[PDB]
């Protein structure tokens, strides 16, 4: 799940899509168990440093790989931006509606960012921008209950 | 049927848009052309809806009009197919620099 | 509000809304009282 590799299915060949598992992270790790055994994770937001244009724009989908328990559309998230930048206009913690990625355990699962229409050979207009990448940055907020 | 949705912001120049206009659809740089239409009585630029003129009804003959087509910007291409079918504006703003 | 209250405490087996408020016998008289008792014993077990 640790991998870096394009989409598999169809319309997504020309997406870049970087993974992470979140069981290599060893975020529970960081904290003893006796202060509590129920990690879950709030809000994810994403950070990319990386050189962009004078009017331009970063086009990735965060998204998640198991649509078991979590409500409808909170599996996915849009970067625009790129600087600390979460999927929402206003990120409001008390709009009443649950976060994406609000409720995804600590240990499970598997994170991938995917960017839209980036290889070089078929001349996506994301080719350029990712030459300039250097680093991707996930903000994880989490919650110890 | 209420979801959370992939709420994108997108950056558009139109600067970039009209001299990005195909051969025949008779592309122009903005910034020289308005210099043009404002120093003279009357003018245009462009074809289609993707023009640079004045007002054609009544007392808007000295309103310059800057006018785009959405289906000529090609937001639909910056994503795949498979996230959603269903796009909308929900805000939009100028930057006028 | 019973699958928001499994959500936010992480427990899915956790179970106050059972199929008996309605009662085709006597026209379901009482199913507004009976669902009133079950969402406040869902609160009060959210508020502990």
């Amino acid at each position: 799940n640790n991998n870096l590799a394009f989409g598999a299915g169809t319309d997504t060949k020309t997406s870049l899509q970087a993974s992470v598992s979140f069981a290599d992270l060893k975020i529970r790790e960081d904290y003893p168990a006796s202060l509590g055994k129920i990690r879950r994770i709030k809000q994810i937001s994403v950070t990319l440093p990386a050189l962009l244009g004078p009017y331009q724009d970063v086009q990735a989908i965060l998204s998640y790989g198991d649509k078991a328990g979590l409500a409808n559309g909170c599996e996915a998230l849009a970067v625009s931006h790129g600087m600390n930048d979460s999927g929402q206009f206003q990120l409001d913690f008390n709009d009443g509606k649950f976060l994406p990625f609000e409720g995804i355990a600590i240990d499970q699962g598997t994170l991938t960012l995917s960017f839209p229409n980036a290889s070089m050979p078929e001349k996506g207009k994301q080719a350029t921008m990712l030459k300039t990448l250097n680093d991707i940055i996930l903000h994880i907020r989490y919650t110890i209950k | 049927r209420d979801k959370r949705a992939l709420e994108v912001e997108r950056t558009v120049s139109l600067a970039e848009v009209y001299a990005g206009l195909p051969k025949d659809n008779g592309p122009f740089s903005l910034a020289q052309e308005i210099d043009k239409l404002v120093s003279q009585g009357s003018g245009s630029a462009g074809s289609g809806n993707n023009n640079l003129a004045f007002g054609a009804g009544t007392d808007t003959k000295t309103s310059l009009q800057a006018s785009v087509s959405f289906a000529d910007l090609k937001i639909r291409e910056d994503y795949p197919a498979s996230l959603g079918k269903i796009r909308r504006i929900k805000q939009i703003s100028v930057t006028l620099p | 509000a019973e699958q928001a209250y499994r959500w936010e405490l992480n427990d899915d087996s956790a179970r106050f809304i059972k199929p008996g408020a309605w009662q085709g016998t006597y026209a379901g008289l009482l199913a507004g009282e009976t669902l009133m008792l079950s969402l406040a014993q869902m609160e009060d077990a959210h508020l502990k």
